[PDB]
RNA sequence: GUCCCACCCAUACCCCGCCCUCAGGGUAGAAACGAUGCCCUGAGGAGUAGGCGGCCGUGGAGGUCAGUGACGAAGCCUAGG
RNA sequence: AGACUAAUCGAACCAUCUAGUAGCUGGUUACCGCCGAAGUUUCCCUCAGGAUAGCAGUGUCGACCUUCAGUUUUAUGAGGU
RNA sequence: CCGGGACCGAGGACCGCGCUCUGCAAGGAUGCUGGCGUAAUGGUCACCAGCGACCCGUCUUGAAACACGGACCAAGGAGUCAAGGUUUUGCGCGAGUGUUUGGGUGUAAAACCCGCACGCGUAAUGAAAGUGAACGUAGGUGAGAGCUUCGGCGCAUCAUCGA
RNA sequence: AGAGACCGAUAGCGCACAAGUAGAGUGAUCGAAAGAUGAAAAGCACUUUGAAAAGAGGGUUAAAUAGCACGUGAAAUUGUUGAAAGGGAAGCGCUUGUGACCAGACUUGCGCCCGGCGGAUCAUCCGGUGUUCUCACCGGUGCACUCCGCCGGGCUCAGGCCA
């Protein structure tokens, strides 16, 4: 056939609508694309398999590409959602992404993301008081 | 395009690659072929041996049309002939049936014999021929007859 | 000081093809680990013919292919990093097989016609990954009209530069004995 | 924190200011190649400014790097500040200098959920 | 006015990236990486009766 | 004038770090990669005229960023980063 | 008196041909990286200029072939300082 | 074989050469401890100090020149475009190739479609009349990448003798 | 009459304005500069000082440092204020010092034990869906020697600057 991933990666290579390149790097806002980089690796959307991972109401929601419905993108992701238990959802992720060969090499990085997304769902601490030290002699006037 | 042109690369540095003591004047040399017999002698005649002079005889009033003889080789001589039936030919489908090419239909008014010919008959006619087409057409096993 | 007589010297070689097609790219990356993982040479070969220009891959011919599948080449895979063309002047096409950069219309419907083979380079690096029973073919490089012109001087019987043929364009004075010398 | 790195080096800390730039005011202090037959800058005489050399080019493994470690990316709003989810050890937010307050207020909000350092969130 | 502002192409290259853009149009990573949303496309080469 | 000892320092020499250039290798039954990437190794760096490469910036056009903005765009000033 | 002919006269003023031609003078606009000269040959109403070869850059290609060398050695010629 | 001093610590799981072999000074710094946790370190600016430092551009063998231009600032300001030619890139098709003079058509200067002729190429040579390209598996010799059944087959290209 | 990958008030026609105008020349001819308050003049009533121009109050407005010298308002150049240096130039490079003024980093985060508080899944099993067909999700069960979170104490590890 005249279509596979690579020829997919070989024409959104150098530009596609989810780069956003500057100095100090360039990322992806692509939703199936764990990291945000751009690379072969994480460009989820060329790749057959792939896996995103976004925050949901409580817990974290998963999707992943589903090869025999690559056609048919309104039943083309098959999702589930981890509300659970952080351990849990990470070892669901985990198997989700090794245990049948389904991007095993994306295990790191969507066990990352899932504990990033939860970590930020925490509650956030009030910072502290900002001193100061040429200010304050002249604010303590 | 502009932007990739030498000139934008020149930008910052004076004399844009045309030297400091030479100047980019404006004509040194001179216009054009000026100083053919001359100056610039050593070229035309390194290249373009032969530039000045006259050689042949004139003729006034030339009309093209009298000197139309296009010419195609034997070795394409089959070429001419429809792809399934040459192919028919040549795999030996007829053997009681020869083809006729109208050389002057084709657009060609000479025969010449360039290349081989199969051992099939074939009637050429063309308002020339050449005495090795007609000898290989003639070993071939078909004639060439003169049509005007 | 050092005192060499080179330094930061380039190589004079490609080292990848400048042009943009993303299957050659492709088959660039395919030849490329080919050659790193294999012993053959023909591999090799490829790669180096795959960077190159179009004037560095001139077409080979249905008779050149004819030519060199005779004196016990009959049975061997044509490999021609270039665009295969037809001859007229052939008649007869012997049964080839044939891997090729690209086909001619012509050239291919011929070659299927005539009961043998066409392939990419691609499917020969999957038949035959180390290119065993192979014939590597290189069309005429300096078969063009601009090599005509190359080198042009006194008595090389190079092509001038001339915009027509005729009595009146240079014929006369550096070309006959009778307008002074030749050449 | 920041990612482990090595210790960052500058090599240099001033501006290679033009030549003559001191002297005249038509003349930015952008940096300028001398390209004059007779100029002591471009011939390289003792005591004169400095011209710029790819030799003062910055460690590879800490270009780019401010020094807390962090590379600077220029986020516009809350989507592109969510970029950095993964990056809040290697990369720190830069609000845009066109960002209207609330939106500003947003994006240092979701930076602090998300860990992320941000360059200019005073205000 | 006399640059010369149009520009001559070959109609079988034409042809050629008109069948190319053709097939790229089938392809639905092509169609989110050009920016078009198509998360509820029901399929890529999308085909609608014409009778409606 | 001759002989001897110690010492001073060039962008030279030696060792080390870093930048770039050039060169030579590794990297897929892919747990895979801005393969235009990454990893390993060696050497080299003056330059007018001039050549080539890569990049930065400006006016306008197509696509895209579901981009920024009267809760303040652009511009301008700034011994603040 | 080459004087005067509207402050203009060894051929007035105005507009146009006209952006007249100049081998001559002046100028010719961001950055970094790599390479890097010549003022010599032959011909030219040629001598403040050209073409021509040389020096230079870039792009390649060829098996980069086991050859190449501003060097020494050995053997063997020439020369009239 | 023993001391005394200086500058430096690149790399980052293991892998290797090894030794004085439960370990090691053997393919690159660790261990212990103290003060401070802020303008203390550090950056920027102004000034003093030590050393260094001629005015740029240009023509030129040679410029800081007693060589020329430049009082200062803002804005403007100089290798463009067309035709023709050439070589080298990238493309499409390929013994062919080129739709767009024109016609059809259109959501109307776009896009799409069509073909007769024509241009270039497919044959040269001679002033011209004119003639016009295979003895050979399209030749022999020496090389020649790559294949090889290991006996040779021999691309491109070069030199050479032939047709 | 319709358009533009055109120009945008030193550009674009010489002319975006009472422009072939003002002005120059006997004349033929030559020939400029010059756009922008504000949405709306609402274009500053009134008091006071002054001969007046104006100033100071006051008023209009979203805004008067938008007041017909009117959007923004650069540089050259100038005034005031503050700091500093200066024995026949100054500027500048490397390097400290002083003074002034500052950007960061830090003020924690990980784990492991011991108590307190809260919750209901924590394993397992059953059923239904999904899916990469073995990995999950959703319901039912669980029901406190589980699981999760928040406080309090102790310990471990890492984490800033100068030594
Ligand atoms: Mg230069
Ligand atoms: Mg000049
Ligand atoms: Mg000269
Ligand atoms: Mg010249
Ligand atoms: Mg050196
Ligand atoms: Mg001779
Ligand atoms: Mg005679
Ligand atoms: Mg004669
Ligand atoms: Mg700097
Ligand atoms: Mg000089
Ligand atoms: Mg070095
Ligand atoms: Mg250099
Ligand atoms: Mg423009
Ligand atoms: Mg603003
Ligand atoms: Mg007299
Ligand atoms: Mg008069
Ligand atoms: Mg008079
Ligand atoms: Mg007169
Ligand atoms: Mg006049
Ligand atoms: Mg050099
Ligand atoms: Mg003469
Ligand atoms: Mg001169
Ligand atoms: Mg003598
Ligand atoms: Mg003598
Ligand atoms: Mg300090
Ligand atoms: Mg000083
Ligand atoms: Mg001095
Ligand atoms: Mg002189
Ligand atoms: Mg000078
Ligand atoms: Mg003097
Ligand atoms: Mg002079
Ligand atoms: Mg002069
Ligand atoms: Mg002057
Ligand atoms: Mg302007
Ligand atoms: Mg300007
Ligand atoms: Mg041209
Ligand atoms: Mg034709
Ligand atoms: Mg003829
Ligand atoms: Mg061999
Ligand atoms: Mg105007
Ligand atoms: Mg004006
Ligand atoms: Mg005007
Ligand atoms: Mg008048
Ligand atoms: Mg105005
Ligand atoms: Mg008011
Ligand atoms: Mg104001
Ligand atoms: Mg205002
Ligand atoms: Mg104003
Ligand atoms: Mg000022
Ligand atoms: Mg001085
Ligand atoms: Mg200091
Ligand atoms: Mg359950």
């Amino acid at each position: 056939s005249n279509v596979s991933a690579d020829l997919i990666w070989e024409v959104s290579r150098n530009y596609n609508s989810f780069l956003v390149k500057q100095r100090t790097g360039t990322f992806s806002r692509d939703a199936l694309n764990l990291t945000n980089q751009h690379s072969r690796k994480h460009a989820g959307f060329v790749n057959d398999k792939a896996l995103g991972i976004v925050p949901a109401e409580k817990g974290v929601k998963v999707i992943a590409k589903k090869v025999k419905a690559a056609n048919k993108p309104a039943s083309s992701l098959y999702t589930v959602t981890y509300k659970s238990t952080a351990r849990k959802a990470y070892k669901a992720i985990a198997s989700q992404a090794a245990k049948h060969g389904y991007r095993a090499d994306l295990r790191q990085a969507a066990v990352a993301r899932a504990s990033a997304i939860l970590r930020s769902q925490r509650p956030v601490k009030p910072e502290p008081p900002k001193k100061l030290r040429g200010a304050a002699a002249r604010r303590a006037a | 395009p502009t932007r990739f042109s030498k000139t934008r690369k020149h930008r910052g540095h004076v004399s844009a690659g045309k030297g400091r003591v030479g100047k980019h004047r404006k004509h040194p040399g001179g216009r054009g072929m000026a100083g053919g017999q001359h100056h610039h002698r050593t070229n035309l005649d390194k290249y373009h041996p032969g530039y000045f002079g006259k050689v042949g005889m004139r003729h006034f009033h030339l009309l093209r049309n009298h000197y139309w003889r296009p010419s195609i080789n034997i070795d394409k001589l089959w070429s001419l002939v429809p792809s399934d039936v040459r192919e028919q030919y040549l795999s030996g489908q007829k053997k009681d049936t020869a083809p006729v090419i109208d050389l002057l239909s084709h657009g060609y008014a000479k025969l010449l014999g360039k290349g081989r010919l199969p051992e099939i008959p074939v009637v050429v006619r063309a308002r020339y021929v050449s005495a090795e087409a007609e000898r290989k057409v003639k070993e071939a096993g078909g004639v060439v007859e003169l049509v005007a | 000081g050092i005192d060499l007589r080179w330094k930061h010297v380039r190589s004079s070689h490609r080292k990848a093809p400048k042009s943009d097609n993303v299957y050659l790219k492709l088959l660039v990356k395919l030849y490329r680990f080919l050659a790193r993982r294999t012993e053959a040479p023909f591999n090799k070969v490829v790669l180096r013919r795959l960077f190159m220009s179009r004037i560095n891959r001139p077409p080979v011919s249905l008779s050149r292919i004819a030519r060199n599948l005779k004196n016990g080449n009959e049975k061997k895979t044509v490999v021609v990093v270039a665009t295969v063309t037809d001859d007229n002047r052939l008649l007869q096409v012997p049964k080839m097989e044939v891997a090729a950069l690209r086909f001619t219309a012509k050239a291919r419907a011929r070659i299927e016609a005539a009961g043998g083979r066409t392939l990419t380079l691609d499917q020969l690096a999957l038949e035959k990954p180390t290119g065993a029973n192979t014939l590597l073919l290189r069309g005429p490089k300096n078969a063009r009209e601009a090599v005509k012109h190359f080198g042009f001087g006194p008595h090389k019987h190079k092509k001038p530069y001339v915009r027509s043929k005729g009595r009146k364009f240079e014929r006369a004075r550096g070309r006959r004995r009778s307008r002074g010398f030749k050449v | 924190a920041a990612k482990k790195h090595v210790p960052i080096v500058k090599k240099r800390t001033k501006r290679f200011m033009r030549h003559q730039s001191d002297r005249f005011k038509c003349l930015d202090s952008a940096w300028r190649k001398p390209k004059g037959i007779d100029n002591r800058v471009r011939r390289r005489f003792k005591g004169n400014l400095a011209m710029p050399s790819i030799g003062y080019g910055s460690n590879k493994k800490t270009k780019h790097m401010m020094p807390s470690g962090h590379k600077a990316f220029l986020v516009h709003n809350v989507k592109d500040v969510e970029l950095l989810l993964m990056h809040n050890r290697t990369y720190a937010a830069e609000i845009a200098h066109n960002v209207s307050s609330r939106k500003r207020i947003d994006i240092i909000t979701r930076a602090k959920q998300l860990g992320v350092k941000v360059t200019n969130a005073k205000a | 006015i006399w640059r010369k502002w149009h520009v001559k192409i070959n109609q079988g290259q034409k042809r050629f990236a008109t069948a190319s853009a053709l097939a790229a149009s089938a392809v639905a990573p092509l169609l989110m990486a050009r920016g078009h949303q198509v998360s509820t496309v029901p399929e890529v080469p999308l085909v609608v009766d014409s009778a409606a």
